[PDB]
């Protein structure tokens, strides 16, 4: 082991093309040396129209990004080395599921999302009357929002919230045709990686396999509409019991941390989805409880 | 209102691989009150074994007079709830500040305590050898008795993996052939392996098991504990499946370890009241001709899968 | 006409993979231009298998349309922590004792990257530029491939040079030009001592507006292997992030190889040889802006490697069985002292 | 396995005549009890690359697609007329596996007329097990001594085989130790083929021992037909008495108008009450293997292990 006659510095040249666009889909967290700062892999991220904060477009991502900042104390970002919000695509996991936390440098740790789902019904694990709120919302108002983003909205309403390709306004650019060819493409393999994270591909194995399966027969599209149909019944109740279950007494808890984010994402979807009419003119309780929790995390 | 449920059982009553069916009768059986029996009058109880009448292949399913399927235990108790008419005893009709933590309880059942028992029936394998695989012969058809097992056993173990558990042949060819000493040795070597890897998982079982029964019985002391509910009679019918299976007493045995004898016998006390019960609010049919699940009548609904 | 087979690729870093493959060359009536139809079907990454049409076509004696159609997957990088992805297709158009041949395609192609390593492997593919390169992307690229080949025998060469130019243009998005020199001699009676020199240099600049879209790592040079610099790991040379390859925009390596035929006289008039070489190189991200200063980078701090050893050189295949002992590197390589197989059909 | 078809091949090309190897004692007591029965639908198509090389891919639905590259040179030049069942001639093969990259070799030499030499390694590169194991053994015509050491334990080893006196008592043993966990073995076996005129059959019956373990065994082997077979194991145990009584019953068939080769093979254990079936269909080439197992203990019977076995090789 004396071969290596002589050995340089590491090497320094980095490809800058790659820290610009890092640093496009970087969002900081404001408010500790290298190694004690995480990284929030999220799917996409949406400018508020109220604040103006950068909100992530998946309810699991944005209740751990207001979990993040509720523990840390930390300020949501704005659409010397702070922790930080990427966007990321699903394919950084072998689980294909994007809440993750990528926390350290050299000793870099990841966790995937099942292991943040463990990390957050942990710290309500002790109270036996809200991990059934959670649960419930996880399972019934979960379906709803998947079942409502994967088949009653477009595909372009799809791709603007869970994939992190570009998006510009209209075509003028023969770089903005083939950017509209991957948003066509890919749609529906970025879906059926959706379909895993919760489990919700064994709660609903047959309209999971519907999916992946072309030309969509009349039997598959009636029995589709039945089970779109119980899980948007079941959700409007979940939704007015909810109403009843606001009251603070000081912090956030993280089941109001779960109910806002995803009172947040509905509200964010430009379509009639049917989960959008119905908490815009119904849960209109529930739309200011979602702005009354978010801005004790802004400045 | 006026629909058919379709259900597992034979002749009589509902089979335990479906503990959202045994639910499901008792759940009719004690709709004796006015209101009770207004959300449950001329529902025709079906025992068709086929799962190829539902929305989603699960077969509590409520097929409802226009093509309007509810399937599960949950969404057709939510669903026969919300059809109520509107204007104490064996069946209690929650109140509206009850209705969030009541739903909650029940899909806490549905999504925690019942993959637990899906776990007893297929992933035990002295319940699914000695019972399980063996009980599909009385209730489906001549060439369809042996998938059907198979399926439900690989739809348990992709519910359970997170909680709970050609040179290499010629290898040992040209190893244990030219032993003969650990030839015998050899399944001495995996059997070994195996036993201790299955004390293994039941102990982690036994742990998520004890876990959500405690979860599900502080959070259900805080409605009315001396009445009745719709969360009850699913949580009551995983113990009867799980409790009355071949390795069965292996539970009850550790469910007095926690929860005591004073708890598990005024649970299995109130099981007995509800298999114990006569069929006269069950308003029953038999499969017509279209929802057997023949060998003629599931090629049909094979081949409108893909039409 | 029909011809179904199976064989043996050798690929990337020795991994021999399995094809099942069919053919058909199509009668003459459907035609008048001799055309034949293949579907290769190999084994892909866990979920998809790869499945690979072609459909060549002789225009004139010497023009040959290619059609290939492709859905591939297949791991990448160190550990196999990468998994790849690609459906497209690609026209080609290739143009004639000395091989010589132009070769000019087309080819378009969605390509999805899904980082397959564990999060157990901590550091590992879980750098920033390994997470931002994940994903989708749709790509058309035009390229063209001039080889002169003046060599004897492929595989086995006992003189001649060879000469290879590939060029890439992502219209765009990226250039990149590739050169590959060898030299082969000879110096006994029966071509006892065979001494073979290799050269390869590339180049890849981004031509995307003020340095925005970059090029994705499946685009970039990687040097280190056994068919490649031997004596350091695959992906184990040029800039690191944390460990992970990250590729480089232009490169220089470079080999010298003596082979000596085994003297003990039974086991001459063989394919087994016995193996000196010499091999180095740099990787370079090359700061794009003018070629003064990349040739200043590629010239100052290489990372060289000599050993000895035992090779096969069969038509279908090489094989390697070297030991080889690092001479410069760099703090941060992957260094691979002592043996070393490799199994392939390039080295250099 | 295939590095025992290439065996078998060199040993009938050379005519080491292996009929009176200690390995061989019970054989028509495996092929009519133990076959094996596929668990999924398997296809599998094997080619031929170089002169001396050979190529193979199998897929299931169980197992996606695997392959083998395969080395067979050999001096024996009458070798491949057996591949489908003085001067020294050897053998040399090797085999890769890669999906695995598991390797496997095997040199034979016949290194006098009555003397011949044996390697066989295997080595797999996860699942880590390097093995590597010789075989020296000196033929005569009344015997078949054999001297076997391996990389296992340390395995060292003597297998010998006496024949004596249709009519032939054989007799034979085999002596293994383990030299780094000192664990012995033995055997005696007794095999004695006969003839006789009730349909056109040879006889075998085989009295088998192992002192260490007191497992007798005892197997009959009739051929009653003139394509029919069968074979009835009374199998026993000494100090932990417990008997068991396998069957086993296969049946030929061939066909004309490239010729049809059926094989229907039945084996009915009783100690684990099963009943095993399997077709076998040969052509020019392609092979088709159907088999599935039954457990009989209303509906008695369960159909365990279903699977079909498709096959093509040029």
């Amino acid at each position: 082991d004396t071969f290596p006659l002589q050995t340089y510095a590491a090497q320094t040249d980095k490809d800058e093309a790659v820290a610009l666009e890092i640093q496009r889909r970087s969002y900081t967290f404001t408010e500790l040396t290298v190694e004690g700062t995480y990284k929030l892999g999220v799917y996409n991220v949406f400018l508020e129209a109220n604040t103006g904060a950068a909100l992530a477009t998946d309810p699991w991502c944005l209740f751990v990004q207001l979990a993040l900042c509720q523990k840390n104390g930390l300020v949501l970002p704005t659409h010397t080395c702070n922790h930080e919000m990427l966007v990321l695509s699903r394919l950084s996991n072998p689980d294909e599921a994007l809440p993750i936390l990528v926390e350290g440098y050299k000793k870099r740790i990841i966790r995937s999302t099942v292991a943040i789902s463990e990390i957050m019904r942990s710290r309500i694990l002790d109270d036996a009357e809200q991990l059934m709120y959670y649960t419930l919302l996880d399972t019934v108002l979960y379906d709803c929002w998947i079942t409502q983003i994967i088949f009653c909205a477009s595909d372009a309403q799809f791709m603007e919230l869970y994939s992190c390709q570009k998006l510009s306004g209209s075509i003028v650019t023969p770089l903005d045709v083939e950017n509209s060819l991957l948003q066509k493409l890919s749609a529906k393999s970025l879906k059926i990686s959706l379909t895993k994270r919760n489990k919700f591909q064994f709660r609903h194995r047959e309209i999971v396999k519907s999916m992946q399966g072309v030309y969509h027969n009349h039997h598959n599209s009636v029995n589709q509409e039945q089970v779109l149909n119980v899980l948007f019944e079941n959700s409007k109740q979940v939704l007015l019991g909810l109403k009843d279950m606001l009251k603070s007494d000081g912090q956030p808890t993280y089941l109001h941390l779960k109910i806002a984010s995803y009172i947040l994402c509905i509200t964010n979807v430009k379509e009639p989805i049917k989960l959008k009419t119905f908490v815009e003119n119904e849960c209109k309780e529930l739309v200011q409880f979602a702005q009354d929790t978010l801005k004790n995390f802004v400045q | 209102v006026k629909g058919s449920v379709h259900l597992w059982g034979k002749d009589g009553k509902a089979s335990l691989i479906s503990v959202d069916s045994i639910a499901l009768v008792w759940f009719i059986k004690l709709c004796t009150s006015e209101e009770a029996k207004s959300m449950v009058a001329g529902l025709q109880i079906v025992f068709s074994n086929n799962t190829d009448l539902s929305s989603d292949g699960k077969l509590p399913v409520l097929i409802l007079d226009n093509g309007t399927k509810v399937s599960g235990y949950v969404n057709i108790v939510q669903f026969l709830h919300k059809n109520i008419c509107t204007s104490e005893e064996d069946l209690a009709i929650v109140r509206k500040k009850d209705r969030l933590l009541e739903y909650s309880l029940l899909n806490y059942v549905d999504v925690e305590i019942s993959r637990l028992t899906d776990y007893q029936l297929f992933l035990n394998t002295k319940n699914y050898n000695e019972y399980t695989k063996k009980l599909f012969s009385k209730l489906l058809y001549f060439p369809m008795w042996y998938n059907t097992p198979l399926q439900l056993r690989s739809q348990a173990r992709e519910n359970c993996e997170e909680i709970i558990g050609e040179s290499k042949a010629m290898e040992s060819a040209s190893q244990l052939a030219q032993s003969k000493t650990f030839k015998i040795a050899h399944k001495n070597k995996i059997k070994g392996k195996q036993e201790l890897q299955q004390v293994k998982y039941n102990l982690q079982f036994d742990n998520r098991l004890q876990s959500c029964v405690s979860n599900w019985l502080a959070a259900r002391k805080k409605l009315d504990d001396s009445v009745i509910l719709s969360s009850d009679l699913l949580f009551l019918a995983n113990l009867y499946v799980q409790l009355g299976l071949p390795d069965g007493n292996r539970i009850r045995s550790k469910l007095e370890q926690t929860f005591g004898s004073e708890l598990l016998n005024s649970m299995s006390n109130k099981i007995d009241d509800f298999v114990h019960r006569p069929s006269n609010n069950l308003e029953q049919r038999d499969p017509q001709f279209r929802e057997q699940g023949n060998v003629v009548m599931s090629l049909y609904n094979l081949a409108c899968k893909y039409i | 006409t029909f011809t179904a087979k199976t064989g043996t690729n050798f690929g990337n870093d020795n991994d021999a993979e399995a094809y099942l493959q069919f053919e058909k060359l199509i009668d003459k009536k459907y035609l008048k231009l001799p055309t034949r139809v293949n579907l290769e079907i190999l084994r892909g990454t866990k979920i998809h298998s790869s499945f690979l049409f072609n459909s060549y076509s002789s225009l004139s004696p010497q023009s040959i349309l290619n059609l290939k159609v492709f859905s591939q997957f297949y791991n990448w990088n160190t550990n196999k922590g990468l998994d790849i992805g690609q459906r497209g297709a690609r026209l080609s158009l290739r143009y004639e004792s000395p091989t010589l041949f132009h070769e000019w395609f087309l080819e378009t192609c969605w390509r999805s990257t899904k980082i397959c390593s564990q999060g157990t492997s901590a550091p590992y593919m879980y750098s920033g530029t390994m997470l931002s390169q994940a994903g989708d992307q749709l790509r058309t690229i035009l390229g063209h491939t001039f080889v002169l080949d003046k060599r004897d025998h492929i595989m086995c060469p006992t003189k001649g040079s060879m000469l290879k130019w590939s060029n890439e243009l992502s219209p765009g998005k990226h250039l990149k030009t590739q050169l590959e020199l060898n030299s082969v001699k000879s110096w006994m009676n029966d071509d006892f001592i065979t001494f073979s020199t290799t050269i390869k240099t590339g180049y890849l600049k981004n031509l995307s507006s003020q340095q925005s879209l970059p090029v994705h790592i499946c685009d970039k040079f990687q040097s280190g292997g056994p068919s490649d610099i031997r004596g350091f790991q695959t992906f184990g040379l040029g800039p690191r992030d944390l460990y992970d390859a990250v590729g480089g925009d232009a490169f220089v390596s470079y080999g010298l190889s003596v082979f000596s035929r085994l003297p003990w006289k039974k086991v001459e008039k063989s394919n087994f040889r016995l193996h000196w070489f010499f091999n180095g190189g740099k990787l370079v991200n090359h700061d794009n802006t003018s070629l003064g200063n990349c040739i200043g980078q590629l010239s100052k701090e290489h990372s060289t490697s000599t050993g000895i050893g035992l090779v096969l050189r069969h038509p279908m295949a090489r094989f390697e069985l070297n030991f080889t002992l690092p001479i410069t590197a760099h703090e941060n390589d992957l260094i691979r002292k002592g043996f070393q197989f490799g199994l392939g059909l390039a080295f250099l | 396995p295939y590095m025992d078809q290439v065996l078998r091949a060199f040993y009938q090309s050379t005519h080491w005549s292996t009929q009176n190897s200690y390995e061989d004692i019970t054989a028509t007591s495996r092929t009519l009890l133990d076959f094996r029965i596929p668990s999924a639908i398997h296809l599998q198509i094997s080619n031929k690359s170089t002169p001396n090389t050979f190529n193979s891919l199998d897929f299931s639905t169980r197992s996606r697609i695997n392959g083998s590259l395969s080395y067979l040179y050999s001096d024996a030049q009458q070798l491949e007329k057996f591949m489908r069942n003085f001067v020294k001639k050897s053998l040399y093969y090797g085999r890769m596996y890669y999906p695995s990259s598991d390797l496997e070799a095997m040199i034979i030499k016949r290194l006098s007329p009555q003397t011949q030499f044996m390697l066989k390694g295997v080595s797999s590169f996860k699942e880590s097990l390097n093995v590597l194991t010789c075989y020296f053994q000196r033929d005569s015509h009344r015997n078949l001594q054999e001297w076997i050491f391996s990389t296992s334990d340390l395995l060292c080893g003597y297998r010998v085989l006496h024949n004596f006196l249709n009519s032939s008592l054989s007799l034979g043993a085999e002596f293994w130790l383990g030299l780094v966990s000192l664990s012995p073995g033995c055997s005696t076996t007794l095999r004695y083929y006969t003839h006789s005129t009730n349909t056109g059959r040879p006889l075998t019956l085989t009295l088998s021992w192992n002192p260490l373990f007191g497992h007798i065994s005892s197997t009959y082997s009739a051929k009653t037909g003139t394509n029919s077979t069968f074979c009835a194991k009374y199998d026993f145990n000494l100090y932990s008495i417990e008997s068991n009584l396998s069957f086993g019953c296969e049946f030929w068939q061939k066909k004309h108008h490239s010729i049809f080769t059926s094989v229907w093979k039945l084996s009915t254990s009783l100690r684990d009450k099963t009943l095993k079936l399997l077709w076998e269909g040969k052509w020019r080439g392609f092979l088709i293997s159907a088999g599935t197992e039954l457990v009989f203990t209303n509906i008695p019977v369960f159909p365990a292990k279903f699977g079909i076995q498709f096959q093509y090789s040029t």
